């Protein structure tokens, strides 16, 4: 159109030769509308997603306790607390996490009597001398009954 | 002035932020215009079209082959006097510029008040039973008062025009039937009859008749542009055929801009211009020694500013893609980095690799860096840590750490 | 996990090489400006995407030399260093299996134009301003990230997500997996010999399969697909006239004046200015599909690779023992383990 | 254009005429059917 | 878990009995296919769904 400003062609030009720069005008700022429109469907698509997954983070990861690996962060999750944000949440997650670990030998089994014994909770270890077994998560030995 | 302006100008801010920021294409500009038009020494009939002694009649309508001449249309303003000149396919100004595949004047006599009927898409008896231009018309219509010349003190009577006919004629269709009309329901047959017309009439062009009833001459001129080899063409000089160079070409009217290059391609005699996917044309026969030429752009390949914040420095480094530097650039620079990503230009290659601070792509990122310079290395990943495993080791946690860990989510 | 990205000299596209078809376009401004936006949106979260699936672990871990992993043989799917690009066996392969138009980013003026402007789709793109970034993370990079999440794996379990790499003998550590699925370990121990050879015969099917049908990789060749369709379409579309007497941008200009010139301009600046929005809007809606899906990949990654998923069906039919992450151009491959 | 209906457009308006108004009819319903599939296109993303 | 399969003549919305018309929609071309491949991955997705 020759001008931007709609009523400069209004105060220059009359209904005939309005219409056609009018028309532009209207095609032109409707067209903006629905990109704008357009852009604002999409990006509600990547805020949904969002929230979708910040209600199942709720659930489980605040409303239970997730065995699910590294979905409330890094570690062994123990809780969680939710925190309002602006047009967000925050989630502090609580992991237990392995700090000092050493090393030890291991075995598959241990051969008593001529049988074949393995733990029912846990994993057998040796010091060097000694044998015992010991829960997977954390060292904590006990003699091999 | 330079291409971090450049993205200031983009960005419609005086202040960027640490970033790479794409911008436009590099492009070099035209080092010469050049000109190639066929080379035919002869001018254009323009006696023989606009000077001619006897018009023909209307329904009688000339038409005459105009070929191999230079349409410098210059040459008839001291004489010609056009009291219409209308283009219908062209900007009257652009003919000089402009070449014409093939030229058909059409010249004929009407009454001043039918010359407004010349006009494509039209009815009266002019348009409708003697003369009708089509809808697609590529031409310009020229007339001019003929009173003078045409008219008779007794009424010139030698120019006729058709009054009847069953149909409308069909564009540039030249009807000379003299078959009698019938108007009634009534067959007609011998010569002459009640209802019985002779289709043709004549004009009584007497001096003194009152303005738009003087004899008005028309010449319709009938050309195809910039699709076939033409040869007709403006009063424009060929200038020398240049190569591998980028210029402001113009073939036959075909202007343009791009490099010039010698075609392998074969055009059957008919065809003078190859157009590609994009129908932009992209080959062009020679008109004067003919060998097929090609046609490539010289605006091709991208650009890119890495900067860090300006509230932090004004120094930048310029990334060239689709550039080997092993040169199409803005700019020799004392260091440059070729990268799989492109020609980095103002970046000082570290071996050193660092976590990623501004990615440049394939491997590699940019950073601000000790007497400050733009650093760029191939990013690393992490630490590399061989783990200690053997088949029958095994290592247990003997304490714990409790963390918390903050995520956000919109 | 990715799909190509794409830069529009918005300009070069509708308006190559002309002047006054240039200064025609400012008069629409900022909507060059916001078709970059929302391009460089899409092609900056595509290496988010690749960080999220492949970056997880910012260690990259190592395989010992000596590969005693209680008769599982993974020399199939771990680097084969002598190669070029320290990529796997089965790497290999899922990399030959997808064919990509463009190889090396870099295509120079001298090899491009000419008679190789009217032959190259590539050609024709960069020609009319569509550009092709590279992605920042190499092939070699992703194989990388894929090797340290492979060798952390058999080496130390899911120990090495959930904290530092507790080594653990492997066999000991399908034992701890078999717990995980309600078969007690002693049922590992006492068939050994025939679950480690299982899986060894399992692996070798995953060559000769991947080796001999050729419609396997159907998603990762689809985003190929679409995604050089778009952009040949896009230069397709420079041939309409949109109701202009040309397509061709110089036809008109050497054929009409400023103002007869003007209007007819006008209609094709419409035109491809449309085409521009159509194409960045399918864009932006692909992007979305392939954000989802990458975002899938990450879960799986964090889920059947660094741990071992009591869900079902996540990580394959079967009860899911443990996964092993293998790159493919634009995608990942899981080998998914399960006790059936 | 002068008229929705398309063929009020071409009996009242010769080629050259009638290409002008048509053509808005082109532009204006192609505009819908591009809109009616973009919100289709991202509806389709909701329930994939 | 889906919805409704749709395909669109695109000639037939435009241009609906209309020879003059469907000469001047060639003129725009891909247009009127790069819809329908995108109702067609809509619909053919449905099933997938
Ligand atoms: C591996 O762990 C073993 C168990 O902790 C350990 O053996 C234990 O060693 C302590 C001394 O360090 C002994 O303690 C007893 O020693 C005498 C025995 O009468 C008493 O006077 C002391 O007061 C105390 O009761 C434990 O008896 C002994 N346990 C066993 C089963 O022998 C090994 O030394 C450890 N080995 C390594 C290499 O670290
Ligand atoms: C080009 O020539 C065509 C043939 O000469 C002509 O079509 C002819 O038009 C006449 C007059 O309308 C018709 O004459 C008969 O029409 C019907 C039968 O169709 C009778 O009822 C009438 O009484 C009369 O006898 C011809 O039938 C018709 N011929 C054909 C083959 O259709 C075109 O009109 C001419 N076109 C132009 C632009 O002049
Ligand atoms: C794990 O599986 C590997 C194959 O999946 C296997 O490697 C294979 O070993 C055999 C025998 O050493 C090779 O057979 C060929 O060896 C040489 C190589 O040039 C040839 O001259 C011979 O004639 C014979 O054809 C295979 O080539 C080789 N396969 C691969 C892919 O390298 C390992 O041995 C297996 N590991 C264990 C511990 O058994
Ligand atoms: C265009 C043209 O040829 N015009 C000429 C004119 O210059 C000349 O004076 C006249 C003499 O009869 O004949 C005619
Ligand atoms: C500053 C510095 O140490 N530069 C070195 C360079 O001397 C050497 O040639 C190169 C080998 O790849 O590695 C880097
Ligand atoms: C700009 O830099 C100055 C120091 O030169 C600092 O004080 C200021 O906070 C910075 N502002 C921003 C917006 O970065």
């Amino acid at each position: 159109a020759i001008s931007s400003v709609l009523n400069d062609i209004l105060s220059r030009l009359d209904k005939v030769e309005a219409e056609v720069q009018i028309d532009r005008l209207i095609t032109g700022r409707l067209q903006s509308l629905q990109t704008y429109v357009t852009q604002q469907l999409i990006r509600a698509a990547e805020i949904r997603a969002s929230a979708n997954l910040a209600a199942t983070k709720m659930s489980e990861c605040v409303l239970g306790q997730s065995k699910r690996v590294d979905f409330c962060g890094k570690g062994y999750h123990l809780m969680s607390f939710p925190q309002s944000a602006p047009h967000g949440v925050v989630f502090l997650h609580v992991t237990y996490v392995p700090a000092q670990e050493k090393n030890f030998t291991t075995a598959p089994a241990i051969c008593h009597d001529g049988k074949a014994h393995f733990p029912r909770e846990g994993v057998f270890v040796s010091n060097g001398t000694h044998w015992f077994v010991t829960q997977r998560n954390f060292y904590e030995p006990q003699i091999i009954t | 002035l330079d291409p971090l302006s450049e993205t200031k100008c983009t960005l419609k801010s005086f202040t960027v932020e640490k970033g790479i920021y794409q911008t436009s294409n590099f492009r070099v500009q035209p080092t010469e215009s050049i000109v190639r038009f066929p080379n035919i020494t002869n001018l254009c009939p323009f006696g023989e079209v606009f000077n001619a002694t006897r018009f023909a009649s209307v329904y009688a309508w000339n038409r005459k082959r105009i070929s191999n001449c230079v349409a410098d249309y210059s040459v008839l303003y001291n004489s010609a006097s056009f009291s219409t000149f209308k283009c219908y396919g062209v900007s009257p100004t652009k003919l000089n510029d402009l070449c014409f595949t093939n030229v058909y004047a059409d010249s004929f006599v009407i009454r001043g008040d039918e010359v407004r009927q010349i006009a494509p898409g039209q009815t009266g008896k002019i348009a409708d039973y003697n003369y009708k231009l089509p809808d697609d018309f590529t031409g310009c219509v020229i007339a001019w008062n003929s009173n003078n010349l045409d008219s008779k003190v007794g009424g010139n009577y030698n120019y006729l025009y058709r009054l009847f006919r069953k149909s409308n004629l069909k564009p540039f269709e030249r009807d000379i039937s003299t078959e009698i009309y019938q108007a009634g329901s009534t067959p007609c047959n011998g010569v002459e009859g009640f209802n019985c017309y002779f289709p043709l009439q004549s004009y009584g062009f007497q001096p003194t008749n009152g303005v738009g009833y003087q004899p008005y001459r028309v010449v319709v001129l009938s050309f195809e542009l910039l699709h076939a080899p033409a040869t007709v063409c403006g009063p424009k000089k060929s200038t020398n055929l240049v190569k591998n160079k980028c210029v402001n070409f113009n073939f036959n009217g075909l202007t343009g801009t791009g490099v010039l290059t010698e075609s392998n391609k074969k055009f059957l005699p008919f065809q003078q211009f190859g157009r590609d996917i994009a129908d932009t044309t992209d080959a062009v026969r020679d008109p004067q020694t003919l060998e097929i030429l090609d046609i490539t752009p010289c605006s091709f390949g991208g650009v890119s500013v890495i900067t860090p914040g300006t509230n932090t420095s004004n120094q930048v480094a310029v990334l060239y893609q689709d550039v080997n530097c092993t040169w199409r650039v803005y700019s020799t620079g004392s260091n440059v980095f070729q990268t799989r990503a492109g020609c980095l230009i103002g970046a000082e290659h570290v071996n050193n690799s660092y976590e990623c601070d501004i990615p440049i792509g394939a491997g590699i990122c940019a950073s601000y860096q000790t007497s400050q310079s733009i650093i760029a290395y191939t990013m690393s990943l992490g630490a590399e840590n061989s783990v200690a495993y053997s088949n029958n080791s095994i290592a247990i946690p003997t304490n714990f750490t409790i963390s918390v860990t903050t995520e956000i989510l919109p | 996990v990715s799909m190509t990205k794409t830069s529009v000299d918005c300009t070069m596209y509708i308006c190559g090489d002309s002047t006054e078809c240039s200064n025609l376009l400012l008069q629409y401004g900022s909507f060059c400006t916001q078709l970059n936006r929302a391009l460089t949106g899409i092609a900056v979260e595509q290496d988010k995407n690749t960080q999220e699936v492949f970056a997880q672990v910012k260690q990259i871990y190592k395989t010992p030399p000596i590969k005693d992993f209680g008769g599982f043989n993974f020399s199939q799917i771990l680097p084969d260093p002598s190669k070029p690009s320290k990529r796997s066996f089965i790497e290999d392969l899922l990399f030959n299996k997808v064919t990509l138009a463009d190889a090396g980013f870099i295509k120079q003026y001298g090899d491009c134009l000419g008679d190789i402007a009217a032959r190259d789709l590539i050609c024709a793109q960069k020609f009319n301003g569509l550009t092709v970034l590279p992605p920042l993370l190499t092939d070699e990079m992703i194989a990388q990230y894929t090797s340290a999440l492979l060798a952390g794996t058999i080496t130390s379990g899911w120990t090495f997500g959930a904290g530092a790499a507790l080594q653990i003998p492997f066999a000991m550590q399908m034992a701890y997996r078999f717990n995980g699925i309600g078969v007690t370990q002693n049922v590992l121990y006492e068939n050994q010999k025939l679950i480690a050879n299982q899986f060894n015969s399992a692996i070798g099917k995953i060559q000769d399969s991947l080796s001999s049908t050729a419609s396997a990789l159907g998603k990762l060749q689809d985003v190929v697909n679409q995604n050089a369709q778009a952009l040949n379409t896009l230069v397709k579309q420079l041939s309409s006239n949109f109701g202009a007497i040309s397509s061709v941008l110089n036809d008109i200009l050497s054929r009409l004046d400023k103002v007869e010139a003007e209007v007819q301009i006008d209609r094709l600046i419409t035109g491809r200015l449309q085409s521009l929005q159509t194409y960045v809007t399918q864009q932006l809606i692909r992007a979305a599909e392939i954000r989802a899906s990458a975002n899938l990949a990450a879960t799986k990654m964090s889920e059947c690779v660094l741990g071992q998923s009591k869900r079902v069906d996540f990580c394959g039919k079967g009860y899911h023992l443990m996964s092993f992450p293998q790159s493919a151009p634009h995608g990942v491959v899981f080998l998914h383990v399960t006790y059936v």
